[PDB]
Parts: C-alpha cells; structure tokens; sequence
C-alpha cells in the first residue's frame, strides 16, 4: 500500500524489486487486473491496457532484480492502483495526479 | 536371521536434479554452426534406445517446474554464442537511484555461415533415468497415468521464435491447451497443433524486404480447432475474439524467426484476427541488422544480408497466446519471447529421476 | 553406458507390481543380462570414442560403490540377503500381510524412508559386532 | 580384472596351480591407439563384473577354484578322473563338453536356490 | 574416483589398532565418497592425451581395488572389512599379550613386527580355506 | 524373363591405383 503523487505529464518510477539479482519474470498489472507492462525473457512487452502507449521501463536494471515503470503524459484517468507481481509479492502501489 | 533384510535391485525412485548430456547426432564435417557444436560437446545417439514400459505407475509429472529445461536454455546459449558471434555486441554491465551502468561494445571477427538446428537429444547419466507420460490428453500437471522409461527423450531441434512455435513436434489428440494456472492473465498458454501448418517464407530477387505466404483454408479449420476447446474452459458463452498483438519489443510484436543466419521478422496481423461466434495470405517481413538479443539483455548488430534466394519452408505447430481478463469476451492476443517456452513445449512430458537400487524390508529368515 | 549403464535401468522394470513379483524377477534378471569422410572417422575414434569411455568407467565405479556398501553390511553380492537386526515395531507398525501381498515399492519406500538412516546404522554396527566377537 | 590370465597354459595340473599363482600428426598414432588399448581394459573389468555376479547367484563369488554339490551325470563325457587331470589341456574340455555346459549352469543354479530355502528352515 | 580412498585408510595411522579399527567402521562410510571448450584441431589431439592420461588412472584405481578383493575373496571373505577366520594362530608369529597389542602398539610397529611371517600366514589363509572347500 | 538390366551413369574420371598393404585387427575382447 505504498504512495505515489504527480503533478501531470511527468515522469513517475513506480518499483517492485526482488532479492535475485538475476533477471527473474514480473507483470505490472492495475485494478481491473489488466496488463500494464510484462517482461517476457529478454523482451519487454506491454498489453492492451489504456497505458498501452504510455508505459516504459528501464531495461538495463532487470539484471540486477530492480523492475520499474515509468510511466509518460500522465493524465487524470490513471490515478489509480498497479500491482507488481515478480513471483508471489504482488505489491500494491496506488498513484495520483 | 531373524527380521531385517536388504535387497539389491528394487525399483525405487527419487527425483534429482543431475546434470544430463547432449548426445545429438552430428556429422562432424560440416560448418553448418549446429554441427560444428553438436561435434565437440555431445556423444554420438545410441542405436538402439532401450525403452521399458512401466505398468500400472502413477507418477505426478511436472513441466512448470521442471529442471532439464533449465539445461537445454544453458545449452542452446552456449551454441549461439559459438555460432552467430555478432559484429559489434552492446552488452550492458551495471555495477539508491541509478548504479552506474556501462554499456559495453565488444566487437569480434564476424563472418557469414551456414545455421539451421538439427535434434538434440538429452541423455542421462549412468545411475539415473528419465521418465516420460505416454499418455496422449497430459493437461501438463498432475498424474500421468502411464508412464515409460528411457535414457533421453526424442530428437528435439532448439529453434528460437516468438508468437510461434516452428519445426516443433505436434500433438495427437486435438489440441492441447497446456498452460500454469488460467486465471492469471499472466502465464503463456502454450497450444500445441495436431496439424502442421506449413508457412513460406522467402526473400525473392529492396534486399529487406520479404513475405511469409500462410493458407487460409489450413489456418482457419486451426484456428476452428483452438477455438472449440477454450469455451471448454471459460464458458459456451463467451463469444472469443482473435486479436493482433498489444504493443512492445519488436521481437515479440513480430514474429521473430530466423533462417539461414538472417533475423526475419514477420507481421501476424492477418493471422490472429477473426471473431467467432458461438487463398494463401501474406505476411509483410523484414530483416533486421539490428535485433534484441534473447540470451541476456543486449543488442547486437551483425552483416549486412547475404545475397540469392531464402526459402525458409517450416512447420507451425504450436502456438504462445496470452488471454485478456475483461470485465465478456475473451481476446487471445498473442506473445511469447521468454524462450524456455520453446523447450517447456517439447519436455513436458520428461522427469529425470534417481534409481536407488538398495531396499530393506522385513521377513522372517 | 554399453556396459553396466543398462543393468541400473533394467532394475527399474516391474515398479508398480507387488514386492513378491519384484523379488522373483531379482535374480533371473542378473541372469540374463548386464561414412565416406576421413574427418569424421576421426572424432568417431578419438574425442567420441573418450567420451564414452568416460561414461563406461562412470558406470563402473557406480556398481562398485553399491555392492561396497552392501559389504558393510555383510551380504556383498547376494541379491536377496537377511540380518540379524531384529525388525522394530515402531517401524509404520504395519501387518506383514498387508505389506507383501498390496504395496509397491514406491509406496513401500514412501512409508519407511522417515528413518533408513537409522536403519542402515544398525547394520554396520550389527556386521560390526558380528565380527568382533 | 582379467580377460586373459593366460600365462600359456597347457597341462592341467599347471593350469590350476599356477591359476592360484598368477592371477591371485605422431600424436594421431598413440591417440587412436590408446584408446583401443582403454576399451580393452574397460571391457575386461566389465566382463569380470558380470561373471562374478553369475558365480554369485550360484554361490561360487569370489573365489576362483569352489566345488559344490552337483555330481555328474551318465552323459557327460565320462572318462577317468585320474588320467584327465594327467593328460589333457583346458581347451580339451570344451570340445570334451559341448551342450552339457548349459544344463550344468542349469543344475547349479538350483543346487544353491534349494540350499537357500533349505537353511531357511 | 576411487584413488581418493585409497589414500584416505592412512588417516588412523599413528592411532591404537583398538581405535583405529573402530575408525575404519567410520571411514567405511567415508570411504563410500570437463574439458568443454573451444577446441582447435591443434588442440583436439592435445587435449585428447590430457583425456587419456586422466582414464588411464581411473581405471588402474579401478583394476587395483578388484585385485585386492580378489585377494580377499580367495580368504573366504568378498567385501568384509572386518573378516576374522578359521586358521588358529600359531604362537611363534611374535608372541604377545592380546592386551599388548591392541592397546600400546600403532599400526606400523605390525609391519615391524609380522613381516618375516607374513607370507606363511597368506599361505595358511589360502589352504584352510580350500581344506574347507 | 523377369530380369532387365538397369543402367547407371555417373561421372567417370582418371584415377591412380596402387594398393598399400592393410592390416586386419581384432576388437576389444578378442
Ligand atoms: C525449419 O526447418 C527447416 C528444415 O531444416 C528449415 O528450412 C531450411 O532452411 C535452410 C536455411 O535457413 C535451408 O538451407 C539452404 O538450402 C539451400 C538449398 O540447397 C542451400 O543452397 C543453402 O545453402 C546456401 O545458403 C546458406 C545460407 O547462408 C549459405 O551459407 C550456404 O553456403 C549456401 O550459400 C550459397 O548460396 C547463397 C544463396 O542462397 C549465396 O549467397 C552464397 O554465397 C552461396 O553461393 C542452404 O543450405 C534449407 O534448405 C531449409 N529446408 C527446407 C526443407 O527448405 C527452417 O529454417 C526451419 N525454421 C526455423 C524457424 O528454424
Ligand atoms: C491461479 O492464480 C490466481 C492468482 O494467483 C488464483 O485465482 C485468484 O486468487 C485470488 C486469491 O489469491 C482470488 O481473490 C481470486 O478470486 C482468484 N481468481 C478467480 C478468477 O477466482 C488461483 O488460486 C490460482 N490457481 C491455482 C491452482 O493456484
Ligand atoms: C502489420 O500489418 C497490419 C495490417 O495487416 C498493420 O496494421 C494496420 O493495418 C491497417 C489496415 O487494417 C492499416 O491501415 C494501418 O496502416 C496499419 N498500421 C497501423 C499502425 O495501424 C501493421 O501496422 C503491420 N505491422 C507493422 C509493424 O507495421
Ligand atoms: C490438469 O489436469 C489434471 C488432471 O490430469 C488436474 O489434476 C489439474 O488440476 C489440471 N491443471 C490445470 C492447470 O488445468
Ligand atoms: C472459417 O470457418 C468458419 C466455419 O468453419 C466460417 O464461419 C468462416 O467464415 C471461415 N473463414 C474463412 C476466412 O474461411
Ligand atoms: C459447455 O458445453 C459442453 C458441451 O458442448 C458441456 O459439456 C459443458 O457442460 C458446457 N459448459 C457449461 C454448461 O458450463
Ligand atoms: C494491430 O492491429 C491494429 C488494428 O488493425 C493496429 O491499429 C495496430 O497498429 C496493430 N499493431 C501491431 C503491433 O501490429
Ligand atoms: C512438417 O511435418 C511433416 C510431418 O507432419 C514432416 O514430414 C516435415 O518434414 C515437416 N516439415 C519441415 C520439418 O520442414
Ligand atoms: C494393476 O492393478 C490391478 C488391480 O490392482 C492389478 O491386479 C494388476 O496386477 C496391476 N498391474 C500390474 C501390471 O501388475
Ligand atoms: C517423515 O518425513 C516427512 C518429511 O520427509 C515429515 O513431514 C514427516 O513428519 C515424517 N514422519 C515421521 C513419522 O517421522
Ligand atoms: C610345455 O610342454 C613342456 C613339455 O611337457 C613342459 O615342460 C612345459 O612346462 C609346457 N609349458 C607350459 C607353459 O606349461
């Protein structure tokens, strides 16, 4: 239940991060439980959400555990929750505009 | 004499995490880059594999959680590094907010040559064996009802692709709808095919520019045969949409192959996209010179493309979809790219085991 | 590999059967068993032909570290052998009826496999004190 | 381990003493050549692994020379006991013997099987 | 593999034959315990007498071990630690308390000791066991 | 009269023919 707040169009770095240090699959999904952005191996992937174009990641720190999202253009509609789910640590982070 | 004996060549098994060996069948004068690899670092296939039945045995298999999957994808790296060595590699190094991350450049001597996979096998070592579901409806998990012993498992060729899986091997009842746990939105729904769907895949005499031709009429009763068995699983009511892929990495928006040492990628637009309610069509590929790497995190950027004619004739047997959860209709937009799923779908039905011949038992001596 | 890489699979044959139906195939199965290219002819001889010889000696000295620990024991080479150990009832307390007669060995080993630890310090010291004496 | 243990033998009564006695490119050339001089070796120990465990299962392990409780019958090549050990090489005996070394090995098996149920009780 | 415990029956050296014996029911347990790179075709017959020269002690380590419990095996014991026999012991083969022997003597001192007598003993070992056969 | 004689055409070059000496070896085990 964590607390994030922005102002509009900027740039937030939500966080989910394991112990590993070696590249392990997450998911980034949202209240209705729709895919915001996922990581498929090596790739990233995004999935039909209303971020679909919006979202982003840092592709270089997954190899060390840590998986964002940075999301751009933020509008009113995305306040919401997002929920992180690396293997079982589905972290709930809610934001704000 | 009296109540405890020990016996010598019990059947008992215990599962194990051994390290198993290539055993493919190379040729060994050939620099066709899977030959080459296939010569120093795997034995020649045993002729004869003995195969035991085992009768009336319930083993409790498991593909999600299955360890020599984790040796092939070890493997199969260790052969595109030998073989496809690209021209200049922008691996990342990255050793708070932001920890100093380097972007290395190696470069190395780049040359063109000949790859196509050939069938590895996986062979156990001496004191181990393999045991394999000989049933022909194996949901993935769970109880196997019948299984074999044998040393290794069938040839299997370690291609790479996303959004299909080509060249595979193919199911034999209708098609299978093997995944983890579909609630999730969140785990690849491998599809095995019964059918393999021939694709076409050329660059004619643009030199980036080609063209994948698929049928309409095999891939639409294929299509007709995935779609009867997912109601099966979310209700006759829900009337299903096919769709094009979301958004990403280039390399699992597309359908990422590649063939003769060039990085095709397709367009499967045309390809998933039909409702359904309760001639031969044509892909626009590319070739890229500048792909995403699947072993690790990296890019890397190799020759131009080779110069003549590149058939690429492969079969489709298998699918990766990943579902929708509405608020309905469930959208099977598709994905892939984690490529252990590749060699999830082809050693589902494996399990490496430890023999431990010594057993005691009481009697009355 | 071609050598004694066959005989730790073939114990594997009739799981699943009760453990009478095992014991009667115990000892009749150690009965009955136990390119036009010049670069090619190469390998096949040299790094092929280590490779598995690197596997036939890894078979070997498999059995041998098997029929080892049965001379601690005090069998060594009998395939059926009885102790003097004398059978614990704590030991899952279960009918000998109903043990020979429907249970396989997985099913079996599943049951005892709490404490065989216990079990095979009794031999040693048994084979121990056997000897001494 | 042994697949030969020859030491030429010729007369039986040497055969059996001294049976107790004894066995109680220029790198392509010595690569090839090495190896088949390691399959030699290899086989040998599997093939001695494999008959002691044929000796086993009729009670003979281990020990080189065992008598046991099989007496001949009629039909097996009856001739003077005293002058074969006399004059006769071991490579006479299988001409000597020739389809009665498969019902000896028969006959041997349930003289042990027999002796294990008949101190069982 | 098994050179490692060969060298491994020198750790109760120095010890009491009471205690080191009592040591070799424990070393009995404890005695139960890749080259693939890039290879040129310089480095293939190279690495290939690296290969060979490794197998051809696994399998001496090998021959050696069945050569001794060949020798054993002609004793009346296969696989026994601990084998004690039937042949009495003489009294002219360094005659001693049974409590000066076990308790105030290391191994060593018996090579010392028996050496002049220690192939008469192997003859016995071989005659009583086929004067009982 | 079942039989008929099938021909078989290939490439046909000028060779060298001498033979060398070869020497018949046993396999492990015998
Ligand atoms: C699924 O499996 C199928 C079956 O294996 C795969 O399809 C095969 O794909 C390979 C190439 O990807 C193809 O091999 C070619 O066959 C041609 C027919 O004989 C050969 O002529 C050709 O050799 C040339 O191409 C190589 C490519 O670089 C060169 O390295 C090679 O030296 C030859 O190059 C000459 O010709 C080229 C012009 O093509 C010229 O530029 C060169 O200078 C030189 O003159 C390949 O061997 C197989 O024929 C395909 N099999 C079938 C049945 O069609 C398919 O790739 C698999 N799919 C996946 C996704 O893995
Ligand atoms: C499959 O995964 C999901 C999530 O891990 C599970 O289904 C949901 O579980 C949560 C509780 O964790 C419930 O609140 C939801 O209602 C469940 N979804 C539905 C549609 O009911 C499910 O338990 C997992 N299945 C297995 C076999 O592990
Ligand atoms: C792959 O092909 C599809 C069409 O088969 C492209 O998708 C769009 O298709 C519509 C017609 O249905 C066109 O008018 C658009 O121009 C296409 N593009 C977009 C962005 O809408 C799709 O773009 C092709 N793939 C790629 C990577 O371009
Ligand atoms: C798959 O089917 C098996 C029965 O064979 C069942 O036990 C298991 O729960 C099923 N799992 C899934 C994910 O459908
Ligand atoms: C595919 O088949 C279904 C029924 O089998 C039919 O309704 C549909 O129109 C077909 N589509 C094409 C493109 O043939
Ligand atoms: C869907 O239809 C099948 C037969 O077509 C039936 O067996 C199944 O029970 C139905 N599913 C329901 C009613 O949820
Ligand atoms: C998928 O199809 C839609 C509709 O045709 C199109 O707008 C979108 O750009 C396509 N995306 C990809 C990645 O193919
Ligand atoms: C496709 O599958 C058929 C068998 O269904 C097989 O004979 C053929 O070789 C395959 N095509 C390939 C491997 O290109
Ligand atoms: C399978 O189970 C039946 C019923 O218990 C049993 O009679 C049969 O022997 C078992 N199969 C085998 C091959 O033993
Ligand atoms: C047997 O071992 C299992 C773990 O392998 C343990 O959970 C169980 O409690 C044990 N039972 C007894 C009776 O010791
Ligand atoms: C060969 O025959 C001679 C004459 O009987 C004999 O003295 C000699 O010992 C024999 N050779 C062997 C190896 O026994």
């Amino acid at each position: 239940k964590k607390v994030v707040l922005g102002k509009k169009g900027d740039t937030v770095e939500l966080t989910c991060t394991a112990s590993q240090k070696k590249s392990i699959q997450f998911h980034w999904k949202n209240s209705n439980q729709i895919k915001i952005l996922g990581n498929q191996g090596s790739f990233l992937t995004k999935g039909p959400s209303k971020l679909n174009d919006r979202a982003d990641s840092r592709r270089s720190l997954w190899d060390q555990g840590n998986f964002p999202l940075i999301i751009k253009n933020l509008k009113i509609e995305d306040s919401d929750t997002y929920i992180c789910e690396v293997e079982d640590q589905k972290e709930e982070v809610q934001l704000l505009v | 004499n009296l109540w405890v004996t020990v016996y010598y060549g019990v059947p008992v098994w215990k599962d194990a995490e051994t390290t198993l060996f290539c055993a493919s069948d190379a040729k060994a004068y050939e620099t066709e880059k899977h030959n080459v690899w296939a010569t120093h670092a795997c034995v020649p296939t045993d002729p004869n594999p003995q195969e035991i039945h085992l009768e009336n045995v319930t083993e409790e298999f498991n593909m999600w959680k299955n360890n020599m999957v984790e040796q092939m994808h070890t493997d199969i790296i260790s052969l595109w590094d030998q073989s496809l060595k690209p021209c200049v590699k922008l691996t990342p190094l990255c050793v708070y907010r932001l920890i100093n991350c380097n972007t290395s450049a190696i470069t190395q001597a780049c040359p063109k040559v000949s790859f196509e996979p050939i069938p590895i096998h996986y062979c156990a070592p001496a004191g181990f064996a393999i045991l394999k579901c000989k049933d022909k409806k194996f949901n993935g998990t769970g109880p196997c009802p019948s299984v074999s012993t044998v040393q290794c498992t069938h040839g299997i060729k370690p291609v790479v692709s996303t959004q299909l899986l080509l060249n595979g091997s193919l199911a034999e009842e209708e098609v299978m709808i093997r995944s983890e746990n579909i609630t999730n939105n969140a785990k690849n729904i491998l599809v095995q095919f019964n059918t393999p769907v021939q694709i076409n895949c050329t660059r004619p005499n643009d030199i980036r520019q080609a063209h994948c031709n698929v049928s309409k009429a095999t891939w639409n009763e294929t299509l007709g045969k995935v779609v009867k068995q997912l109601r099966k699983h979310f209700g006759n009511n829900t009337i299903i949409r096919f769709a094009n892929s979301s958004g990403g990495d280039l390399e699992v928006t597309t359908h990422s192959f590649n063939c003769g040492g060039e990085f095709f990628y397709c367009n499967t637009s045309g390809l998933f996209n039909s409702t359904w309610i309760s001639d031969s069509i044509t892909l626009p590929c590319r070739i890229k010179q500048i792909i995403n790497m699947w072993q690790r995190i990296g890019q890397a950027m190799y020759a131009p493309p080779i110069q003549g004619v590149i058939r690429c004739v492969s079969n489709i047997t298998g699918l990766i979809l990943t579902r929708d959860g509405g608020s309905t209709t469930e959208t099977f937009r598709p994905g892939g790219g984690d490529m252990r799923d590749n060699w999830r779908s082809e050693l589902y039905k494996y399990k490496v085991v430890k023999i431990e011949p010594l057993g005691v038992a009481p009697t009355r001596c | 590999a071609v050598g004694i890489g066959a005989v730790f699979l073939g114990f594997l044959g009739a799981a699943g059967s009760t453990m009478g139906a095992a014991s009667m195939t115990l000892t009749v199965q150690a009965r009955n068993l136990l390119a036009p290219e010049a670069q090619q002819h190469l390998l096949k001889l040299t790094v092929w032909g280590i490779k598995q010889l690197q596997a036939r000696v890894l078979a070997v000295e498999r059995y041998l570290r098997d029929q080892q620990l049965l001379g601690i024991w005090g069998c060594s080479g009998k395939l059926i052998c009885c102790t003097n150990v004398p059978w614990n009832s704590s030991w899952s307390n279960r009918n000998l009826s109903e043990i020979w007669d429907n249970m396989t060995w997985l099913q079996w080993d599943k049951e005892i496999s709490n404490y065989t630890q216990i079990i095979y310090g009794l031999l040693e010291e048994s084979q121990n004190q056997q000897e001494k004496n």
